[PDB]
C-alpha cells in the first residue's frame, strides 16, 4: 500500500505516511498513570494514558518516558506508544504497511534488534527498515555532502558525509540534549525561589524552556547585562495562575550546550564536537564539510544557536575556510521528512527487510540490511 | 570570453543518436540546449538505446518516475548507469561516482563510444529535388532515406545528379548553392536518417495565376474563362470565342461535369490540311449533341455550326448552363446524396474553426465580414496546418484597395492545398452570395 | 587515416594524433577506489575512478598507479586507462587508427609483448608500433646526433645517437625518477612535523614538489645559506587551509638526482651516468655527444637543472671539450612530439606492425619489427 515513517524520538513521536511533507501525528512520547484516589464515579476506570491525554491530565498522573538517551528502556510502554501511533493517531493496520523506523548512531545493537522483532511479531508488518537520524536530516536538506548536527530530547550526534559516504570513525555522540537542559533549568530556577519537583512540573519547565530560553552570542556580556539591567527579564504563568519571572536563566540554560561543565560533564561543547568531527575526516573533504553544517532536531531551535555556532566554528577553523551553518525552519522534523523522503524512493523498495527474510535470519537481519 | 562554442556538437550528437527514438528525452530535441550533461551522466541514454530496434524494453517512467527525493537525488545515477550493457562504455575507468557530476573529456569520449556503436509539405518541395534523377532513365531516390539503403544506388544516381566528412559533399553539392552546409552531419547523410533528410531537402527547394483584365471583357465572360482555366482543360483558354471553335475544350468540360465523351468520334487537334473545317464542324456537332441529350441543356435554336462560327449568344447559353451543372455537382458531391443546401455548409466553417480556435465566424454568405479574405484565410489553414502563412495577411489596418492582395493570396494557395476554387478574387472581395458559397464548398471538398 | 600517438608514462598519459604539435589528452595515470561506507541510496555503485576524476574525489579514494618504473604492473587497470584514453580523452574508435606506443629501454620483453596483445585483441587496432622514448625525444629536437637524458616519473635513462645510429652497449638506465623524489620529500617533510601518509596526500606532496623544489648549483653552499638565513623559506597552503613552510627541503629533494645515496641507492648521479654513457662511445664521436646533451621529461623541469648538469659534466670532461646542454621548454612532451613526427613520416608507414603479421607471428613480432 504505502510506507509508514515513524521517528521515535526520546521526547516526541513523529509519524506519518511516506510522500507527505510533514508528520501526520506529533505527540509526546510518554505514558501516564494515576497517582490519587478515585473519589468521583466513573472517572477512575482508565488505567493508562499515552499521548496528549497524559499531558492534559498530568495534574493527577505520574509521567514516564519509555526512551532515554535514544535507548528504549520500557518496552511495554513503547508498545503502548506504537499501538497508539498506529491504531489511534494514524488509524492504520500495520499489517498492510511497510514501516520505516529511525535510530541514533553508536546505539546498542539490541535496541535495533528488539524493535525489529516487535514490528515483525507484535505488529506483523510486511517489511521494515531502520535508518540513521542524521543521514535522514541530509535527506531533508538538499545535499549529498555535509556534516549534520542532530540534537533532540536525548542525544546530540554529529555525522560527516561526503558524496554519500559516511566516515564512521569521525561520527560523534553526546548524551546531552533537551531533557538535560530542562533539568538544568529546573535546578537554576530555585535561585529565584521557584520549585518544580513532580513529573508534571517538569513538563511545565519544558514549556518555559521552549518559550523563554535563547542562546547568547556572548555569554559574559549577557551575564553582565542581566546583572546590571532588568531588560532581559520575562514572565510566565503557572497552571494555578501564579506568575514567575526569569531574566538570567533564559540564556544560562542553553549555554550548557556550549559549556557542558554546567551539569558536571567533562565533554566539549557542540561546536568543538563538530570541529573535532571535521578534523577526523580526510583533509581533502574538510573544506566541503566546513561549508555544510546542517542543524537538526528540536534542541537546535533556540534563537541565536546558528549565529553562536558560526562564531565558534569560525574561531576554530583556519580562517581561510568559509564556515556555513544551515538551519532550516523545519529543523524540528528534518529526520521525519527525510524518512518519508527515503521511503518514497522506488530504488529503496528492494532495501526493506521483508518478513520472509526475518523468518530465516531472525532479529539479526537488521544489522546486515541496515 | 566566448559565450558559446559547442552548439554544433549538440546538433551532431542529435543527428547521430536519432537512431534511438527515445534518446531525445535526455539529449536536446535539436534546439541547442544543455540538458545532455546531467541526464547522460545519470546514464539514462544507456538504457534508452535499447529502444533503437525494439521499444519493448526499459520504459522511461518504469526506471525513473522521479522517485528521487527533493534532497537525496543519488539513486537514479546507479539505476541508469548499471544498464551500460547496451552499447558498452569501453572506458572501464569511470562510472557512477564521477558521472554524478561529469567531466568534459570523460563525457565527450563516452559519447564517442555512443557514436561508435550508435549506428550500424516535404514531398511537394522534394519533387523539384528528385526530378533531375530521371536523367536518361532511372528510378528516383525521393528523399535520401527511403529508396536508398546503401551507397550503391545512391552513388549510381549521384553520378547523374552530381572519410564521411568528405563523402557528404557529394550530396551537399546541391546544398552548396544556398549555403546549406551545416546542421546535417555526414554520418546521417550517408546513413540516411529519415526526418533529417525530409526537412533538409524540403526547405532547400522551397524557392526553386492569370488575374488580368482585358480591354473589353464583362465579369460574366471573365468568370467563364477563369473557370475554364481553373478546371484544368488542356488548352489555356484565353478567349472564349476563339478556343472553343474546335469543341475539344467543351468535350473536356463535359468530362469534368461527368458527361461521357466518346473521343473516337472526336477529331484530334492535329487536323489534316484537307477537310479541317469539316472535322471541326463534326466536333462541334458532337459537342452540341452531348450538350442537348445527356447534359440536359436548354439550347433552342442552337446547332453545331453556331459553336463552329462562335455565336456569342448561343455559346453563352451553353457555358452558363455548364456553370450551373458544375456548381450543382460541387454542391451535391459534398453531400451523402442528391441534396444541396447553403445553411448546412455555412456553419461548417464556424464549427471546424473551433478545432483551433480563431475569432472568425460568419452567419451567412451575405455577411459583410467576408469582404476581406480574413474568413477564407482563417478556414484555409485549419484543415491543413502546414499553410499557416500569416506573413502577407492584414488585420484591422486593411483599406478598400489593399484587401485585393490578401484575397488573391488566399485564392491562389487554395489550389496549392487542394481546394479547386474556380472563383475570381473579385467574386470574393464583393459579397456575391452565389460565388463565395462555391469558394467555401471547394474549401470543404478538401476539408472533410 | 590518422595515426594515434599514446605515450604511456608512469605518472602521466600523453595521447593525441600524429601531425599535431602537442598531445590532445594529458591526465594522471591513476585508478581510484572507494575507501568508506556508502550510506545514501544508489549513490555509490561506482567501483573505479581513473583520470582527473580520480584526482578530484581523492578524499574518499585509494589511488593506484598501474605503471611502476616504466613496467605495467597492473594490466587490468592499464586496460582501464587505455579504454579511457581511446574513448574519453581522445574520442576515437581504435579499429580505425594505427596506434604508436612508447617504452623505456632495457625493459622486460614481456611488457612489450603484452601491450601488443592488448592492442591487437582488446582494441584490435589495424596496426601498431612500440618506440623508445629517448629516440622520440631526439626526433622532437630535429637532431640526428646527441645523447638524450630522459627523466619522467619512474625511469631515468641515457641513449647516445650518432648520425642516426644508436649505440646500445652505451645505453644506461636508472630506476630513480620523480616519484622517488616525491616519496623522499614526504620522508623529509616530517622533520618540520608535516605528516603526509595517504595516497591522496602523496598527490599533495607531488604538487608541493612541482611548485617549490629547485636544483642547487652548489649543494653545500645552499645548505649553509639555509642554515644561516630564512631567505630560502617558502609557504604552501593545504586543501583544508593549513599553511606549511619549507626552506631546506626545496633543494634537498632534487639533489637526490645527483646524490642517489639520499634514498639509499648505490648508483651514481645523472651527470655521472651521462658522462659514463659518453665514455662508452667511440672517442671520435664523444666531441659531438658533449655538444648535444638533450634533456626530456617532467623531472628535468626543476629550476637550475641545466646549469647544474652543465657544471657537473664540465667538471668531468677533458676541459678542451665544449659542453652544451639542450633543455627546450617543451621538455615535458618531447617523447610525444617526436612520436607524432615519426608517425607522420611517409617512410614510417611501412614500419607499422599490421594485424596480418601479428595473426601469424603472435605477440613476438614486436621484437623483430621494433
Ligand atoms: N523552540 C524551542 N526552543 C528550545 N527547545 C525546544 C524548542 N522546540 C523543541 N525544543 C526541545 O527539543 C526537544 C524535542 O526535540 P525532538 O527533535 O522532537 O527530540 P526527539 O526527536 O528526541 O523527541 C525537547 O527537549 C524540546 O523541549
Ligand atoms: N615543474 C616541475 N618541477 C619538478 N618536477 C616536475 C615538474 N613538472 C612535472 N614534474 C614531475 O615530473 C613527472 C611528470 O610526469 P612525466 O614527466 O610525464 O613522467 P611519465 O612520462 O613517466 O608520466 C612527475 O614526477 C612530476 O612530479
Ligand atoms: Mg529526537
Ligand atoms: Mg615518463
Amino acid at each position: 500500500t504505502t510506507a509508514l515513517v515513524c521517528d521515535n524520538g526520546s521526547g516526541l513521536v513523529k509519524a506519518g505516511f511516506a510522500g507527505d511533507d510533514a508528520p501526520r501525528a506529533v505527540f509526546p512520547s510518554i505514558v501516564g498513570r494515576p497517582r490519587h484516589q478515585g473519589v468521583m464515579v466513573g472517572m477512575g476506570q482508565k488505567d493508562s494514558y499515552v499521548g496528549d491525554e497524559a499531558q492534559s491530565k498530568r495534574g493527577i498522573l505520574t509521567l514516564k518516558y519509555p526512551i532515554e538517551h535514544g535507548i528504549i528502556t520500557n518496552w511495554d510502554d513503547m508498545e503502548k506508544i506504537w499501538h497508539h501511533t498506529f491504531y489511534n493517531e494514524l488509524r492504520v493496520a500495520p499489517e498492510e504497511h511497510p514501516t520505516l523506523l529511525t535510530e541514533a548512531p553508536l546505539n546498542p545493537k539490541a535496541n535495533r534488534e528488539k524493535m525489529t522483532q516487535i514490528m515483525f511479531e507484535t505488529f506483523n508488518v510486511p517489511a521494515m527498515y531502520v535508518a540513521i537520524q542524521a543521514v535522514l536530516s541530509l535527506y531533508a536538506s538538499g545535499r549529498t555532502t555535509g556534516i549534520v548536527l542532530d540534537s533532540g530530547d536525548g542525544v546530540t550526534h554529529n555525522v560527516p558525509i561526503y558524496e554519500g559516504y559516511a566516515l564512521p570513525h569521525a561520527i560523534m555522540r553526546l548524551d546531552l540534549a533537551g531533557r538535560d537542559l530542562t533539568d538544568y533549568l529546573m535546578k537554576i530556577l530555585t535561585e529565584r525561589g521557584y520549585s518544580f519537583v513532580t513529573t508534571a512540573e517538569r513538563e511545565i519547565v519544558r514549556d518555559i524552556k521552549e518559550k523563554l530560553c535563547y542562546v547568547a552570542l556572548d555569554f559574559e556580556n549577557e551575564m553582565a547585562t542581566a546583572a546590571s539591567s532588568s531588560s532581559l527579564e520575562k514572565s510566565y504563568e503557572l497552571p494555578d495562575g501564579q506568575v514567575i519571572t526569569i531574566g538570567n536563566e533564559r540564556f544560562r540554560c542553553p549555554e550548557t550546550l556550549f559549556q557542558p561543565s554546567f551539569i558536571g560533564m567533562e565533554s566539549a561543547g557542540i561546536h568543538e564536537t563538530t570541529y573535532n568531527s571535521i578534523m577526523k575526516c580526510d583533509i581533502d573533504i574538510r573544506k566541503d564539510l566546513y561549508a555544510n553544517n546542517v542543524m537538526s532536531g528540536g534542541t537546535t531551535m533556540y534563537p541565536g544557536i546558528a549565529d553562536r555556532m558560526q562564531k565558534e566554528i569560525t574561531a576554530l577553523a583556519p580562517s581561510t575556510m568559509k564556515i556555513k551553518i544551515i538551519a532550516p525552519p523545519e529543523r524540528k522534523y528534518s529526520v521525519w521528512i527525510g524518512g518519508s523522503i527515503l521511503a518514497s524512493l522506488s530504488t529503496f523498495q528492494q532495501m526493506w527487510i521483508t518478513k520472509q527474510e526475518y523468518d530465516e535470519a531472525g532479529p539479526s537481519i537488521v544489522h546486515r540490511k541496515c | 570570453y566566448s559565450e558559446e562554442e559547442k552548439y554544433a556538437f549538440v546538433n551532431w550528437i542529435n543527428k547521430a543518436l536519432e537512431n534511438d527514438p527515445d534518446c531525445r528525452h535526455v539529449i536536446p530535441m535539436n534546439p541547442n540546449t544543455d540538458d545532455l550533461f546531467k541526464a547522460v551522466g545519470d546514464g539514462i541514454v544507456l538504457c534508452k538505446m535499447i529502444n533503437l530496434s525494439v521499444p519493448d524494453t526499459i520504459d522511461e517512467r518504469a526506471i525513473n518516475k522521479k522517485k528521487l527525493t527533493p534532497f537525496i537525488i543519488q539513486e537514479n545515477l546507479n539505476l541508469a548507469l548499471n544498464s551500460a550493457s547496451a552499447i558498452g562504455c569501453h572506458v572501464v575507468n569511470i562510472g557512477a561516482e564521477d558521472l554524478r557530476a561529469g567531466k568534459p573529456h570523460l563525457v565527450l569520449g563516452l559519447l564517442w563510444q555512443i557514436i561508435k556503436i550508435g549506428l550500424f509539405p516535404e514531398e511537394l518541395l522534394l519533387r523539384w529535388a528528385n526530378f533531375h534523377l530521371e536523367n536518361s532513365g532511372w528510378q528516383k531516390i525521393n528523399n535520401f532515406s527511403a529508396d536508398i539503403k546503401d551507397s550503391k544506388a545512391y552513388f549510381h544516381l549521384l553520378n547523374q545528379i552530381a572519410d564521411d566528412l568528405k563523402r557528404a559533399e557529394s550530396m551537399l553539392q546541391q546544398a552548396d548553392k544556398l549555403g546549406c552546409r551545416q546542421f546535417v552531419t555526414p554520418a546521417d547523410v550517408v546513413s540516411g536518417n529519415p526526418k533529417l533528410n525530409l526537412a533538409f531537402v524540403a526547405n532547400l527547394f522551397n524557392k526553386y495565376i492569370d488575374w488580368t483584365l482585358l480591354e473589353g471583357e464583362t465579369r460574366e465572360e471573365r468568370t467563364f474563362r477563369n473557370w475554364m482555366n481553373s478546371l484544368g482543360v488542356n488548352p489555356h483558354v484565353n478567349h472564349l470565342y476563339a478556343d472553343l471553335q474546335d469543341a475539344l475544350v467543351i468535350l473536356q468540360l463535359y468530362e469534368r461535369i461527368k458527361v461521357p465523351v466518346d473521343w473516337s468520334k472526336v477529331n484530334k487537334p492535329p487536323y489534316p490540311k484537307l477537310g479541317a473545317n469539316m472535322k471541326k464542324l463534326e466536333n462541334c456537332n458532337y459537342a452540341v449533341e452531348l450538350g442537348k441529350h445527356p447534359a440536359k441543356f436548354s439550347l433552342v435554336g442552337i446547332g453545331g455550326q453556331d459553336l463552329n462560327d462562335g455565336n456569342q449568344t448561343l455559346t453563352l447559353a451553353l457555358v452558363w448552363q455548364l456553370m450551373r451543372r458544375y456548381t450543382l455537382n460541387v454542391l451535391e458531391d459534398l453531400g451523402d446524396g442528391q441534396k444541396a443546401n447553403d445553411d448546412i455548409i455555412v456553419n461548417w466553417v464556424n464549427r471546424t474553426l473551433s478545432e483551433a480556435g480563431k475569432s472568425t465566424s460568419i452567419q451567412s454568405f451575405k455577411d459583410k465580414t467576408i469582404s476581406s479574405s480574413l474568413a477564407v484565410v482563417d478556414l484555409i489553414d485549419a484543415i491543413q496546418p502546414g499553410c499557416i502563412n500569416y506573413d502577407l495577411v492584414k488585420s484591422g489596418n486593411l483599406t478598400e484597395d489593399d484587401k485585393h492582395n490578401n484575397a488573391k493570396y488566399a485564392v491562389s494557395m487554395a489550389r496549392r492545398i487542394g481546394a479547386r476554387v474556380y472563383a475570381l478574387p473579385e467574386d470574393l472581395v464583393e459579397v456575391k452570395p452565389k460565388m463565395v458559397m462555391t469558394v467555401f464548398a471547394c474549401l470543404m471538398g478538401r476539408g472533410m
